[PDB]
RNA sequence: ACGCCGAUGGCGAAGGCAGCCACCUGGUCCACCCGUGACGCUUU
RNA sequence: AAGGCGGCCGAAAGGCUAGACGGUGGGAGAGGGUGGUGGA
């Protein structure tokens, strides 16, 4: 088990229901690959700095989890599938520097 | 990798007494664990020459530890060679 | 926190400027953060 | 190109190694002083 | 696989810990390998 940070940029133009679904998907995933979620953050839309999928704005997710290092790559693969997930970046958690 | 728990599991098995963590016996067992998981690692990754070099050197040190025991204490080299199902 | 790759607010500031009163060790750490933000599209490559 | 960061910088036994992420894995450093007790270095 | 050199005490056998390795706790790294994804 280890501490990672998930990070997800999702298409911004979805609807309450589409959005809720993607999030419902992400969570079974998280669950299926043995990740226990410690905490979730949803900064949502953000101006960006260069065009991603043409849209110059994305919906930002996050989650801090606990899972078997050997499945982190599998998980990321999972999460990438979805056409609304246009950016997934997992990272080993680390204490803040300074 | 190899964890502290599974490691002491190996230490208690070979310790010469309780609190022994560096006796030739333990030292050899522990390297065997390392060798073992490295060979498996290398069973795939047939292209990791660098770390394969590390195996070679691990295998060499083990021999030297053994040769040493066998030399300075035939008594202990006995069991150890056996309990580790090492040699031939 | 030179590690928090989402603080565009602060990170914005160092755009990669050469040693930025940052030290040899602070920098680099910075840089990786900055390079992580970028992928997120948070910060700009150019 | 794999920019900027990149350095009188770092790693490796040599050749050599530079986007970022994860995983597998080799070497190395400081501390303690807990264990074994010279078990080390090296030449062809 | 065959050969030199090797700290302290001892004639030697052997002993000793300061060398080596191990235990535990930290550190830096474009060291190797696999799988990915991002820009130019």
């Amino acid at each position: 088990m280890r501490r990672y940070e998930v990070n997800i940029v999702l298409n911004p133009n979805l609807d309450q229901s589409q959005l809720a679904l993607e999030k419902e998907i992400i969570q079974r995933a998280l669950e299926n690959y043995g990740a226990r979620v410690e905490k979730v953050e949803e900064l949502g839309l953000r101006r960006l700095a260069y065009p991603i999928a043409k849209d110059p704005q994305g919906y930002f997710l996050w989650y801090q989890v606990e899972m078997p290092e050997d499945r982190v790559n599998d998980l990321a693969r999972e999460l990438r599938i979805r056409d609304n997930v246009r950016r997934v970046m997992v990272v080993k958690s680390q204490e803040p520097f300074l | 990798p190899i964890t502290k728990e599974e490691k002491q599991k190996v230490i208690q098995e070979f310790a010469r007494f309780p609190g022994d963590t560096g006796s030739t016996e333990v030292q050899v067992a522990l390297l065997t664990l390392r060798i073992n998981r490295l060979s498996e690692h290398l069973k795939v990754h047939k292209k990791d020459h660098h770390s394969h070099r590390g195996l070679l050197m691990m295998v060499g040190q083990r021999r030297r530890l053994l040769r040493y025991l066998q030399r300075e204490d035939p008594e202990r080299y006995r069991e150890i060679v056996e309990k580790l199902g090492l040699r031939g | 926190d030179l590690r928090d790759y989402r603080n565009v607010e602060v990170l914005k500031r160092f755009l990669i400027l050469p040693r930025t009163g940052l030290s040899g060790k602070e920098q680099r750490i910075l840089a990786k953060t900055i390079k992580r933000a970028r992928i997120l599209g948070l910060l700009p490559f150019t």
